RNA sequence: GCUGAAAGCAUCUAAGCGGGAAGCCCGCCCCAAGAUGAGGCCUCCCACGGCGUCAAGCCGGUAAGGACCCGGGAAGACUA
RNA sequence: UGUCGGCUCGUCGCAUCCUGGGGCUGAAGAAGGUCCCAAGGGUUGGGCUGUUCGCCCAUUAAAGCGGCACGCGAGCUGGG
RNA sequence: GUGAGGGCGCGAGCGAUAACGUCCGCGUCCGAGCGCGGGAACAACCGAGACCGCCAGCUAAGGCCCCCAAGUCUGGGCUAA
């Protein structure tokens, strides 16, 4: 019977993201958020590695995208479809920015939304000083 | 930014100088400092500012300590004033000069569950020739099948007032430090007793 | 490129003279060379878009040259009866046709001058910058397209 | 409209830069951390007293403090 | 799967009626013509007819067009 | 038993070289294969005809960056919307 894994130990990372395209890098961010690198893979349990990012900011993108992205919010309000352009995003709050991406590429499923915790970003760099600070790129 | 509490006392009318003028007469007593809140110690600046004295047994809630930590008489009630670090241990009516205008916040009087005509200001229906059945209703809300539903915040009756609202601009009247009182041009929210603040209006 | 002070940075050029030093943004895949006591720049390729960015910059890197050489000015015309202009200091008021006299600020590294009521030059340190300020001067009160009056830089009337 | 090459000229653009809408973002007003991403501040009370070898829990008494009940309100269907 | 018009409540579109800005003009100025940008808000009371539609009176910054089962009869009316 | 057929490709009439239009013909699938893979979902388009089991193995269509199995493959060009 295939191997049935049990309690795994948190595995933080520290990953950059300056001169980064956005995409490319989210990949690997949910490529690695869940367990799914490490060859004792599991979906039932989610055991992902805790990803935390630094540099938000930085991010790199090509093309208009900084003129042409938008992104949608829509508040159940009759003309609540208000927008905002990707410029904006790095102005107010830029750490979403990357956020909204993987948040897209994690699973749909309840236990994805698990795994978007192990998803930490900021833009400093300066992470919250814990422990764990496997760099990586 | 000045900020000063009070409360609703009435309102009659005065005389400029040959003309009337409705106004309505606040009560700003002493307001005592308690916590100067700085973006160091919070993120944002502001003021703690009392208000009515206590009866000491009451206030035998850890309010005992917040008070003492500043040193002041237990007051009844204490709001903050975003942006305004005076002087002082206690703000007063010489803040406001018969002139400047002010914004006053108060708590506008419950109308209970009330209906959307006399909510929203309908124009409700028939009395003659229609159905003795939709005189004060609302009539249609919706479409057909799209979209199906109903926009969300659609004007209904309901429990309306009681609520946060704002006059602006009340230029201020004779102000008398004699008592503690202020007069400003009348409209003022909430009843005669309810507890509003004055803050400075925005012209420009 | 005589008696100037061409110093090159990695995507910029900082140019020094008798009127001073200016930075001005240098393309990133561009070679600023250096020959001599002159300046010279070469393109990466022989596309469409570099030849355009050579050229760009060949002017570019002159304009800060010459603008710390003899400076630059331009020339403002004036038509019309109470069309005029007093300087006062630094910043001009001219009543040119409005009810309110117009005041216009003296911006930093510009120094318009005023020979007389009708003419006012623009004294200068940069292109981009008496480019703007001659324009903004026009656009003031842009000639009249019936007769003569407005502010002219130097150019044909408009009849 | 500027500087400005492609394209020795020219050009508001292809790099860049400025001005410009009752519109957009913010500003004003109202809700609002069920913002399960549950934030922050100030102050008050503090040990297990006994089983559980562990881990996971329970129990009668407490503290700060709250609730019930009662009189009552420009608050209010009810409840709050 | 109730069918006009009316009432009530609206909300959305933009191919804009008004107010906003702008180009050209056979644009002196005023006033206007036409095209572009631009829904945020506004977009009257009345006579006749079941009417929609339209005609008319008086005014207006203007008295916009169209979608929502030509929106809305478990909201109303019932003249058609 | 059936005597409403339908979609599709192709060849024609009608239609307007219109219609998820219609009327014959040749074939095909659906019908009755709404069983499976692909096509986001989807009777008829692409793959392929389910006797039952299996925690084996190659392949079909499509696909091989993340949701998603499997190349951010290799080499050479084009396209800045
Ligand atoms: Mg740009
Ligand atoms: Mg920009
Ligand atoms: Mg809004
Ligand atoms: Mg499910
Ligand atoms: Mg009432
Ligand atoms: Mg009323
Ligand atoms: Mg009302
Ligand atoms: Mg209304
Ligand atoms: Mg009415
Ligand atoms: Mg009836
Ligand atoms: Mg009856
Ligand atoms: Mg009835
Ligand atoms: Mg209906
Ligand atoms: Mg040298
Ligand atoms: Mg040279
Ligand atoms: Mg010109
Ligand atoms: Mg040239
Ligand atoms: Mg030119
Ligand atoms: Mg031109
Ligand atoms: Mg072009
Ligand atoms: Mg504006
Ligand atoms: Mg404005
Ligand atoms: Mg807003
Ligand atoms: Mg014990
Ligand atoms: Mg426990
Ligand atoms: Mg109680
Ligand atoms: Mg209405
Ligand atoms: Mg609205
Ligand atoms: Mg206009
Ligand atoms: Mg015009
Ligand atoms: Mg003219
Ligand atoms: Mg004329
Ligand atoms: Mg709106
Ligand atoms: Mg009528
Ligand atoms: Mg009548
Ligand atoms: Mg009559
Ligand atoms: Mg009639
Ligand atoms: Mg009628
Ligand atoms: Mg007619
Ligand atoms: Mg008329
Ligand atoms: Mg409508
Ligand atoms: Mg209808
Ligand atoms: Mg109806
Ligand atoms: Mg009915
Ligand atoms: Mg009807
Ligand atoms: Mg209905
Ligand atoms: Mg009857
Ligand atoms: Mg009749
Ligand atoms: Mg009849
Ligand atoms: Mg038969
Ligand atoms: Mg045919
Ligand atoms: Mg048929
Ligand atoms: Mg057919
Ligand atoms: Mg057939
Ligand atoms: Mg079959
Ligand atoms: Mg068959
Ligand atoms: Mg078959
Ligand atoms: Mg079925
Ligand atoms: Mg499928
Ligand atoms: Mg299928
Ligand atoms: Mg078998
Ligand atoms: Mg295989
Ligand atoms: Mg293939
Ligand atoms: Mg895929
Ligand atoms: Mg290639």
């Amino acid at each position: 019977k295939t191997y049935v894994p049990k309690q795994v130990e948190p595995r933080w990372v520290l990953i950059d993201a300056e001169g980064k395209t956005l995409g490319r890098l989210a990949t690997k961010i949910a490529t690695l958020l869940r367990g799914k690198h490490r060859p004792d893979w599991t979906p039932n349990v989610a055991m992902g590695d805790f990803v935390v990012v630094v540099n938000a900011d930085k991010i790199r993108v090509t093309g208009k995208k900084l003129e042409q992205k938008i992104y949608t919010r829509y508040s159940g309000y009759p003309g609540g479809l208000k927008k905002i352009p990707l410029e904006k995003m790095l102005a107010t709050h830029p750490e979403r920015v990357l956020e909204h991406a993987v948040k897209g590429m994690l699973p749909k499923g309840p236990l994805g939304r698990r795994l978007f915790k192990r998803l930490k970003v900021y833009a400093g760099p300066d992470h919250p000083h814990q422990a764990q600070r496997p760099e990586k790129l | 930014m000045k900020g000063i509490l009070g409360v609703k006392v009435g309102m009659t009318r005065i005389f400029r100088d040959d003309r009337a003028v409705p106004v309505t007469v606040i009560l700003a007593g002493p307001c005592p400092v308690v916590q100067r809140r700085t973006p160091e110690k919070d993120g944002y600046t502001a003021v703690q500012l009392g208000f009515l004295p206590q009866n000491p047994k009451r206030v035998n809630r850890p309010l005992k300590g917040h008070f003492a930590k500043a040193g002041v008489e237990p007051v009844r009630i204490l709001r903050e004033i975003r942006d305004f670090n005076p002087e002082g241990d206690t703000v007063t009516v010489e803040i406001f000069k018969p002139g400047e205008r002010v914004d006053v916040t108060g708590t506008s009087k419950g109308r209970g569950f009330a209906g959307v005509m006399k909510r929203w200001n309908f124009a409700g229906g028939p009395d003659s020739h229609g159905a003795h059945k939709i005189h004060r209703h609302p009539g249609s809300i919706g479409n057909r099948k799209t979209p199906g539903r109903v926009y969300k915040g659609k004007k209904m009756a309901g429990h309306y007032g009681a609520e946060r609202v704002t006059v602006m601009n009340l230029e201020v009247v004779d102000v008398i430090p004699e008592e503690n009182l202020l007069l400003v041009k009348g409209a003022v929210p909430g009843p005669n007793g309810g507890l509003v603040i004055v803050r400075e209006t925005k012209k420009a | 490129p005589k008696g100037v002070s061409v110093e090159v940075a990695p995507g910029r050029v900082k140019v020094k003279g008798p009127k001073g030093e200016l930075e001005v943004p240098v393309s990133p895949e561009m070679r600023v060379v250096v020959e001599e006591g002159v300046v010279r720049v070469e393109r990466p390729s022989d596309e469409r878009r570099h030849k355009s960015l050579h050229g760009l910059t060949r002017t570019l890197i002159a304009n800060a040259v010459k603008g710390v050489s003899e400076g630059y000015s331009k020339e403002l015309l004036i038509k019309g009866i109470g069309y005029r202009a007093r300087l006062v200091g630094r910043a001009l008021e001219l009543t040119v046709g409005f009810s309110h006299p117009v005041v216009v600020e003296p911006p930093e590294g510009i120094t318009f001058e005023v020979p007389e009521p009708t003419r006012v030059r623009v004294s200068g340190i940069d292109k981009q910058k008496v480019g703007q300020v001659a324009a903004n001067i026009r656009a003031i009160r842009k000639p009249s397209a019936y007769h003569e009056k407005g502010i002219y830089y130097a150019g044909e009337p408009v009849r």
